[PDB]
RNA sequence: GCAGUCAAGCGUUCAUAGCGACAUUGCUUUUUGAUUCUUCGAUCGGCUCUUCCUAUCAUACCGAAGCAGAAUUCGGUAAGCGUUGGAUUGUUCACCCACUAAUAGGGAACGUGAGCUGGUAGACCGUCGUGAGACAGGUUAGUUUUACCCUACUGAU
RNA sequence: UUCAUCUAGACAGCCGGACGGUGGCCAUGGAAGUCGGAAUCCGCUAAGGAGUGUGUAACAACUCACCGGCCGAAUGAACUA
């Protein structure tokens, strides 16, 4: 789910290799003498062929928990991610690496032989042979690992999208205008320089609308294109489009820009008005009769509502999302606070005690020049949070001002002056 | 952790030294001088009692 | 974290492979396992801590929903011999356990008896949830 | 996050003000540090990029040769004594084979020898009960299969092994089954799928182990075509 | 240390028997090692007998006699050396594979199974003395040991073993006699497994009680019935639980699983 | 081999060697650094250490959590009456340290002092300082020779002091006799302030004043010959095992040829020489006027000296310094006061601390009143009385 | 209302209590928590820095309405007196006698009304009934009978925690005379008497609650011009998809 | 490891013999991360306490990484300071869960044999032996005891 | 030591040129010398690759390879010890 960033770097073969090994040769120690026991240089290198082989399978290890599972995960990001990667080669690559994880059997057995062991030089040359197997393994790992890396780095700036939140899509054809709708209505980062295929990805951003988060996706564009053949950016735009439970707007821009004509704009809606069945449309024009025909073309959708609207003005913007979340919003509770009252118990009088002093006192502007000090500023003055000393005093209320720094004797000879202290 | 003898906290503490901590103790001194001179002269006092 | 305030320090009481009661009707009544978080490494010393300090623990007396269990929660009440910095040592009857998840927030809702003044202070859920402090 | 927003950062403010110079000085003072890392790196580092550096020499120049090289018998005889490929091999004593074995809580009775190399048994080995077994042939130096070798064809294959003919040490040896180096042995060549004149399948084919499998857990073996 | 053990004892044996309880031979089964003789070791026989008999009805062993000779032999046996049931049968099976093996000049024969099933017994039933140490706590034979008869078949105890099949639980451990219960810690929790194993008719002829509900009620009527309480009035369900288990596997409490 | 597990040291190599001290006295072995800009002043002071008391401070300390709230704490009592000067010494520099080059002593001196440098004095004739005496005649030529040679060379100035013993209640008749350094300007200025001040007393108001963090520079409580276990503070052996369980069992397996320097054996623990710092004063009393031990919060009328006097000591009857917690030295003994050999830049050391409440009741047992006219009022008329 | 947090904590009782007529606050490390409500404050009314007992869980150890202030026995003479002087006499303060200390937890409380544990009475409990302030009620919200923490309370409506149930919601309004509701706080919490301080012009809670809540808070407290408590009504399915 | 390919050089006074660095192929079992993970014959481990090495686990300072921040990975100087508490003897040439900033590796013994503590005489079962007895075993019970000498070390004259 | 360049000017620096068919053909959302596959030709030239690298979404721009101007005498590469 959602941001898996949390992958550890996929080092390449050769210098997996560099690591795992020059490891075991600085951890574990590296002297022995021929005048030693048996079992002591048979320890040594038993040590040393284990250390090896747990190394190799911690690494991958990491590669094979922290890399996600591209089947079992949701369809939506198990198509977009099999469009990017190639599915096959990814499972392909990270079952090599589990094969691999070949190793453990490498070491089992040479230990096992170790443990027969009746000389320095028979006991070195099994610990090199089992090494030397390792290194072959990960010799032929090449090419997955390269790849994986370069996955690991894509799929950590993925962005993360939840399925099942309030969406609303934002297509057209490319160069319309609906990605600097994403820029004007919510804070997203992203190109809106003229011709086509600007954006290859898929961009989110997020706004509030009637106390609840919505997100909106800009999606880089789809040509008319008749399916049996067309490439992974559109695909990517097909599968959102598809699985989502968004809404979703259209923006046609009736104009001679967009290099692009309202012939052929009203030509992909009515391509990919299929996806559209359940999907609560909605369309916007951003400023002869055949060009208005083809627009009662799409109005003759069964479920379909048009807007006339810019981005010049900045209250249409808002106007038309509004209109956006509230048709999301009617079938979603579709698709799916009491509070109590008294009930007439007496007629003593109940009413708001308020001093006249707040509703005559003016609000806190933080960039005003003239306003209160408010003692976060007295502190800055003085010294700092953890030096300036308060007087707790200073804010007490008394008949005489003058005597503001007195004290109270607590104890007398054996007696407490507050159990004698009375007015009277 | 830092260290006592670290560059960075030394420094920090020297660029303290000089301001608030000094103008403290060097008032002491004052105070204590003046007080050391009129102990010698309450004692010549003393002295010119005979 | 998730207490609200410094480490300080007030004796130890409770080492490891210590029963303690819970007096609250989450259903437990008694604390007993291994861990203190924040607890030094010595060699041959027992993690052993107080100062509403936070231990793992199991029931060893309760409804077996929650036996079989290790839980985090906070120390209450003690029986040793402690120490106010504001004059007088201070100790209650016995110790008192009681149970919560890592942020100091309460799998219980009230407690029973009293609670120690420093342990509310750096706790604030248990503030909320003991009616008796002291 | 989001894509290439790192990208799009350079495009838009554009990686530093000091970026072009810093990289410029780096690349000319690499020279200087190559150098200094050569006379310096003590051990195990400097053999490495002592290691490195001639492999990158070595690139360097094939690169450089590829570049300026880009600017009788007929084809069937092409290709192509009874003497085994190892004959005299280096000789065993009993003492470096067998080791001793002591029996008893005051270990005083040896009589047992147990064999240190690797092994072939057979097929219904069932060892002997411990009162009279005297040879122990230990389960992990025990071999079902070897890695023969077609000289022929650059072919290896896992095939399983039938029989010990010959070792050349001391025949009680090749009835123990001791795959020592210059053992001949048995192997099935079922998968090869060889037949002889009449079409018989072969199943069986001599072989000769070219390894000491005592250092080695693999027995590689050549065929005896 | 165990399953080093077992392999020797396998490769030193030409037959191999495999010990099952009566009461759940599923459970007691250890497919793997079947596994491992059909692929490594073809030549030996790998027969299966059905011990402790004498706790299950006689149509439950017809029973799973039935289903298990589909594929390997099976007999059903009881140990006793006084009061025994097979013995015969097994002898006349063990001397046809000494007919068999007609040029080997003796014949080993290994005992392979969980824990508690009876090898060591089944060995001083064959013989009609005690020649292997016996008790009801599993893991009383720790290493092999070889026996004679008919200076021609070797018996061959080994000790007990369990894989680590990890769809098994610790309660299912528990209720096979592999585990001594002294070292659990809550033998409590453990009780309703005993009261959906078991029948209460036979639950209440055996301790003498009557109609509990609520196992934790069951252990308290148990303990203040035997007196078996702590200093106060709180009684020993720990102690309690312990024995009930302990009696569970050993068999004063009869239990059986059916087949299909 | 490497031990399986490991653990710090037991002890502190820089404590070394742990043998008794070569004086009950212990010697100032670093004075701060003089600046020449600033006015003379004296850099320590000499005192008698007297039993230790409770108090309670209102604590203004922002940032902690006693913050605007009370505190209880332990304070120690020094007894601290006016320091003589009788001398002055010049110690030029050399390529090898150092040197001492000229000491000059005062026209008259006290029995107290005289008995110091004597050791049998009850059958002596006294004859010390009689041949400098007449060397203080007419003109004093060797004197203002020998001082006109320390403001000539010398380089840095101490000044030889005594105390007033005669004033406390120890019986020992004898006064301690210390160099303290003059840490202001001007050779020169310094030469002539001690001229001026022979014969002279200087008081610890004169030297100290509240919120300071001194130095006490003693000696540490001799207990004896002692045990590894309670002389470095190793583990004990189970029971009843060979030779015995208090003390190292052994080195381990491995074989050395000697016993080193560094595993901890049996021998004297205490009278080692300390210099523990940083200690707040918290009062500057005096003994003209009373109620010391009295408070702004208390207003009441008593001494610091409590019920009984101190025990092992008497009375205070003269100026005290009282600083917070534990200084080293036992009661009845010598201890100096230095002043901090470096800027401390730590709010510790600006906190006006502020005192509410002093604890003067008896040491000699649980004490449960702070004055004898409580005891009276509480326990009521005895049957001696009336 | 507005969101703030001081040391780190989503919980106001740590810190404050809030009247018409008073803000106790505690002592700590920096002045901002105290210029948190002097910014929407002013000078208009005390604001108190201290400690009860020498402690910071001021809301949780005290209570008290526009005409007085409880504390507990374990409060110093000293505290006691700084409350003193820094209150006008219009407000009485009194020291309670009473195994129950935590008097913020125990009771909660209005200008016109206030609920109780169910615990023992008093003298001067049973006259505060009409003395001091006006009616208690020994009652218990779900079960929970720590009224001060698991519900929130002023003079213009009432929360309490979102396990009450509807029944007993309009029992207690009756009892209260105002309307309630049952919500949550601080993302998810149901203790909502030290996560929030409210009265009838101003609220101030944590800064980790959510906008769906602020909006319940801002409703059923009446601040927005104009929010009667069924601005519910347009809120409604916010709620919904919320929960 | 075995058997090979190639070719920078070396090359009986060889152009078409031989040797041969760096690279590289096959065999090891599989292509879709299902592997239920599955052990197969060795002739020690645990207390007190000290020091040392660095082949650095943490802390300190830096470099490179698609390193947004947060966290992490690789590496350079660095041994100043630390590097735990426990369960398990049907056994541990080890593993398990917790706390922790971290729970790094080793030596000075084991290059025959050297603090303190676990792991011959009697008796039983098993295998063998005609037998006395032995062992493929297993179980149980079962007395070395300095220093007062020199040196070292620690304190004291 | 061997091989090469050099007053018909060497090496290093600066400066300028660095073209034309042509945005060569396949491919693609786009790729024009420079993501890739395969051709890799001719013309005009002093010389200028269907292009050595940076770069652009693509062009652009810069760069080297190669030529020329200024400078005015030695220089470069591979090897051995
Ligand atoms: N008249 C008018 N033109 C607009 C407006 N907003 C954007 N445009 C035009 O849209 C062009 C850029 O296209 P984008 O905003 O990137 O739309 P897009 O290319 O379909 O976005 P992506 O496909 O996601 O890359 C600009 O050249 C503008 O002239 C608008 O509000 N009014
Ligand atoms: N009722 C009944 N009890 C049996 C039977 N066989 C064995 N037992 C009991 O089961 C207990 C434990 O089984 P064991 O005889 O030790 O079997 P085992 O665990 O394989 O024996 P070891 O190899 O020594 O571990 C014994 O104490 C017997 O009392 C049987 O056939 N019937
Ligand atoms: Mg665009
Ligand atoms: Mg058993």
């Amino acid at each position: 789910q959602l941001s898996w960033k949390d992958i550890p770097t996929v080092a390449p073969a050769n210098d997996l290799l560099d690591i795992v090994l020059n490891r075991t040769q600085r951890k574990t120690p590296t002297v022995i003498r021929p005048g030693f026991k048996i079992t002591r240089i048979r320890a040594f290198y038993m040590r040393k062929v284990k250390y090896t082989g747990e190394g190799f399978v911690e690494k991958f290890e990491d590669i094979l928990k922290g890399f996600p599972n591209i089947n079992d995960v949701h369809p939506f990001h198990r198509d977009l991610m099999d469009t990017l990667y190639e599915k096959n080669h990814y499972k392909i690559s990270l079952a090599a690496i589990s094969r691999a994880k070949l190793v453990e059997q490498v070491a089992r057995d040479y230990v096992r032989l170790l443990k027969f062991g009746q000389s320095l030089f028979q006991c070195k040359q099994l610990k090199r042979a089992a090494l030397g197997r390792m290194a072959t393994i990960v010799k032929k790992l090449r090419d997955p690992l390269a790849y994986l890396e370069q996955v690991r780095q894509h799929i950590g700036r993925l962005p993360s999208i939840d399925p099942n939140t309030r969406t609303l899509l934002i297509c057209g054809y490319p160069n319309v205008g609906k990605s600097s709708f994403l820029r004007c209505i919510t804070k997203s980062d992203v190109d809106v320089q003229p011709y086509a295929f600007t954006t290859k990805s898929l961009y989110v951003g997020h706004f509030d609308y009637k106390y609840l988060r919505f997100q909106a996706i800009d999606t880089p564009g789809i040509l008319d294109r008749p399916t049996e053949e067309m490439n992974n950016i559109e695909m990517q735009s097909i599968y959102a489009i598809a699985h989502l439970r968004s809404c979703v707007l259209y923006f046609m821009d009736l104009s001679e820009q967009c290099g692009f004509t309202i012939e052929a704009q009203v030509k992909l809606f009515h391509s990919i008005k299929p996806l559209f069945a359940n999907k609560s449309v909605m369309v916007v024009i951003n400023t002869d009769e055949e060009r208005a025909q083809l627009l009662e073309s799409v109005k003759e959708v069964p479920g379909v509502e048009i807007m006339t609207s810019s981005c010049q003005l900045e209250e249409n913007v808002m106007e038309v999302r509004n209109k956006a979340c509230e048709k999301l919003l009617a079938s979603r509770i579709e698709n799916k606070i009491h509070v109590a009252q008294p009930q007439a118990r007496d007629d003593v009088k109940r009413t708001p005690f308020i001093p006249e002093s707040v509703k005559n006192l003016k609000k806190y502007d933080p960039e005003d020049p003239n306003r209160r000090k408010l003692a976060r500023d007295i502190e800055a003055e003085n010294g700092g949070a953890g030096v300036f000393n308060v007087n707790l005093k200073d804010k007490y209320l008394l008949e005489d001002d003058e005597w503001k720094n007195d004290i109270m004797p607590e104890i007398l000879d054996g007696k407490n002056v507050y159990d004698f202290l009375d007015p009277e | 952790a830092k260290s006592l003898r670290a560059s960075s906290h030394l420094n920090a503490k020297s660029v303290k030294r000089r301001g608030v901590f000094q103008k403290a103790v060097d008032a002491r001194e004052q105070r204590i001088s003046d007080k050391l001179k009129e102990d010698l002269l309450k004692q010549k006092l003393e002295d010119l009692k005979k | 974290n998730g207490a609200q305030g410094t480490k300080f320090r007030i004796s130890l009481g409770l080492p490891v492979g210590a029963i303690m009661n819970c007096a609250d009707n989450s259903g437990a009544r008694n604390l007993y396992i291994i861990a203190v978080k924040g607890s030094g490494s010595r060699l041959n010393r027992l993690p052993a801590a107080s100062l509403g300090d936070m231990v793992m623990a199991t029931v060893k007396k309760g409804k077996p929903e929650l036996r079989k269990k290790v839980m985090p929660a906070i120390v209450v009440r003690q029986a040793k011999s402690w120490r106010r910095r504001d004059g007088v040592f201070l100790y209650f009857e016995d110790n008192a356990g009681v149970i919560a998840n890592p942020k100091g927030e309460m799998k219980g809702s009230a407690i029973t008896g009293p609670v120690g003044k420093e342990c509310a202070d750096l706790w604030p859920r248990v503030a909320s949830n003991s009616g008796v402090v002291v | 996050p989001q894509n290439d927003y790192i990208e799009r950062h350079i495009k838009q403010h554009g990686k530093r003000l000091d970026h072009e110079e810093r990289k410029r000085k780096r690349e000319a003072r690499e020279s200087h540090k190559i150098s200094e890392r050569a006379q310096k790196l003590t051990g195990w580092k400097g053999k490495q990029f002592a290691k490195k550096r001639y492999a990158e020499k070595v690139s360097m120049r094939k690169k450089i040769k590829a570049h300026e090289q880009s600017k009788a018998l007929p084809t069937y005889l092409l290709d192509r004594k009874f003497s085994v490929p190892l004959p005299k091999v280096r000789g065993i004593s009993e003492e470096e084979m067998f080791k001793v074995i002591k029996t008893g809580k005051s270990r005083s009775k040896s009589w047992k020898r147990m064999i240190t190399k690797h092994t072939f048994v057979g097929e219904g080995f069932t060892r002997r009960p411990v009162k009279m077994e005297r040879i122990i042939r230990p389960s992990a130096l025990r071999q079902k299969k070897a890695n023969v070798t077609h000289p022929e064809l650059g072919v290896t294959v896992f095939l399983p092994i039938l029989a010990v003919k010959k070792n050349p040490q001391s025949p009680m040896y090749t009835q123990l089954g001791v795959l020592t180096k210059g053992t001949i042995i048995e192997v099935n060549v079922s998968e090869l799928g060889m037949v002889t004149a009449g079409g018989k399948v072969v199943w069986g084919k001599y072989a000769q182990v070219t390894n000491e499998p005592d250092r080695d857990g693999c027995v590689n073996a050549v065929l005896l075509v | 240390r165990i399953w080093n053990e077992l392999y020797k004892v396998i490769d030193s044996s030409d037959v191999v028997i495999h010990v099952l309880d009566a009461r759940d031979p599923l459970g007691t089964r250890c497919k793997s090692v079947e596994e491992y003789m059909k692929k490594e070791t073809p030549h030996k026989h790998l027969i299966y007998v059905l011990n402790k008999c004498d706790l299950v009805p006689t149509w439950v062993a017809a029973a799973w006699v039935k289903h298990l000779s589909k594929e390997r032999p099976t007999l059903a046996f009881h140990a006793s050396i006084t009061n025994s049931f097979g013995k015969g049968s097994l002898i006349q099976l063990l001397r046809q594979f000494s007919q068999l093996h007609t040029d080997r000049k003796q014949i080993s024969v290994g005992f392979i199974g969980y824990p508690n099933t009876g090898k060591s017994s089944i060995i001083n039933t064959l013989r009609k003395k005690k020649v292997c140490q016996v008790a009801p706590i599993p893991g009383e034979t720790k290493v092999w040991q070889y026996i004679t008869l008919m200076k021609r078949i070797f018996l061959i105890d080994c000790p007990g073993i369990v894989p680590p099949s990890s769809k098994d639980s610790e309660e299912d451990i528990l209720f096979r006699g592999v585990v001594r219960v002294e070292h659990v810690t809550h033998p409590e929790q453990y009780i309703p497994g005993v009261l959906k194993r078991c029948q209460v008719k036979h639950l209440e002829r055996t301790y003498e009680i009557s109609g509990w509900k609520d196992a934790t009620e069951f252990i308290e009527i148990l303990a203040r019935k035997q007196g078996r309480l702590l200093k106060g009035g709180e009684p020993d369900e720990s102690g309690v639980s312990k024995q009930i288990l302990n009696d569970f596997n050993r068999g004063k409490i009869p239990w059986f699983v059916l087949p299909p | 081999s490497h031990r399986k597990y490991e653990a710090p040291r037991h002890g502190h190599l820089g404590f070394l060697p742990r043998k008794r001290a070569a004086s009950i006295r212990a010697r100032v072995k670093a004075f701060p650094k003089d600046d020449r800009s600033k006015p003379v002043a004296l850099t320590s002071f000499l005192g008698y250490k007297a039993g230790m008391t409770t108090i309670v401070r209102d604590l203004d300390r922002p940032g902690s959590k006693f913050h605007k709230r009370e505190v209880v704490e332990a304070v120690t009592v020094v007894d601290t009456p006016p320091v003589v000067v009788v001398g002055v010494v010049g110690y030029v520099e050399t390529p090898r340290g150092l040197r001492s080059l000229t000491t000059v002593w005062a026209e008259h001196l006290s029995d107290e002092v005289k008995r110091r440098f004597y050791k049998n004095w009850y059958k002596s004739k006294k004859k010390a300082f009689t041949k400098y005496s007449a060397k203080y005649a007419q003109d004093g030529a060797g004197i203002e020779r020998e001082l006109a040679r320390i403001k000539k060379y010398a380089s840095v100035v101490r000044v030889l002091v005594h105390t007033q013993i005669r004033k406390t209640p120890l019986a020992q008749k004898k006064a301690h006799l210390a160099e303290i350094q003059l840490n202001g300007g001007s050779i020169s200025e310094k030469v002539d302030w001690a001229r001026e001040h022979f014969e002279k007393t200087v008081a610890v108001d004169s030297v100290f004043e509240q919120n300071e963090m001194i130095d006490a520079i003693a000696v540490t409580k001799g207990h004896g010959f002692e045990g590894v276990t309670h002389r470095w503070g190793t583990k004990k052996l189970p029971r009843k095992t060979h030779r015995g369980l208090r003390k190292v069992a052994c080195i381990g397996a491995w074989h050395p040829a000697h016993v080193m320097w560094s595993v901890a054996r049996a021998g004297q623990r205490g009278y080692h020489s300390r210099t523990s710092i940083n200690h707040k004063i918290y009062r500057v009393g005096k003994g003209d006027d009373e109620a010391n031990g009295a408070t702004s919060f208390d207003r009441t009328k008593k001494t610091i000296t409590p019920m009984g006097g101190f025990v092992h000591y008497g009375e205070i009857k003269n100026d005290f310094i009282m600083v917070k917690g534990c200084i080293p030295g036992n009661r009845k003994r010598i201890v100096t006061l230095r002043k901090s050999l470096y800027t401390n830049t730590s709010r510790k050391a600006l906190e006006e601390v502020s005192l509410k409440w002093i604890d003067t009741a008896s040491k000699f047992g649980k004490g449960r009143f702070q004055t004898p006219a409580e005891k009276h009022a509480f326990m009521g008329t005895l049957k001696k009385d009336l | 209302a507005t969101r703030t947090q001081f040391e780190n904590s989503n919980e106001i009782g740590v810190f404050s209590k809030l009247t018409n007529t008073y803000c106790l606050v505690a002592v700590g490390g920096s002045e901002n928590f105290y210029s948190a409500f002097e910014a929407e404050l002013g000078d208009a009314i005390p604001i108190v820095h201290t400690t009860i007992a020498g402690t910071r869980i001021i809301g949780r150890m005290t209570a008290g309405n526009r005409r007085g202030l409880l504390v507990p026995t374990q409060t110093t003479d000293q505290e006691l007196q700084h409350l003193r002087n820094s209150l006008p006499d219009s407000v009485k303060i009194q020291r309670v006698e009473e195994r129950l200390s935590a008097l913020g937890n125990v009771i909660c409380c209005n200008d016109y009304v206030a609920l109780v544990h169910p615990d023992i009475d008093r003298e001067t409990e049973e006259l505060i009934s009409d003395v001091l302030g006006v009616e208690v009620f020994r009652q218990t919200i779900s079960g929970n009978i720590l009224v001060g923490s698991y519900c929130s309370l002023s003079n213009q409506g009432g929360l309490v925690h979102p396990q009450t149930s509807v029944q007993d919601q309009e029992e207690l309004s009756s009892l209260l005379q105002v309307p309630l509701v049952a919500g949550t706080v601080n993302r998810g919490s149901s203790v909502v008497g030290a996560g929030m301080v409210v009265n009838d012009y101003l609220a101030v809670t944590g800064l980790d609650t959510t906008a769906p809540e602020l909006s319940v808070i801002e409703s059923i407290f009446r601040l927005q011009d104009a929010q009667p408590e069924s601005i519910s009504g347009n809120l409604r399915d916010t709620l919904i998809e919320t929960y």
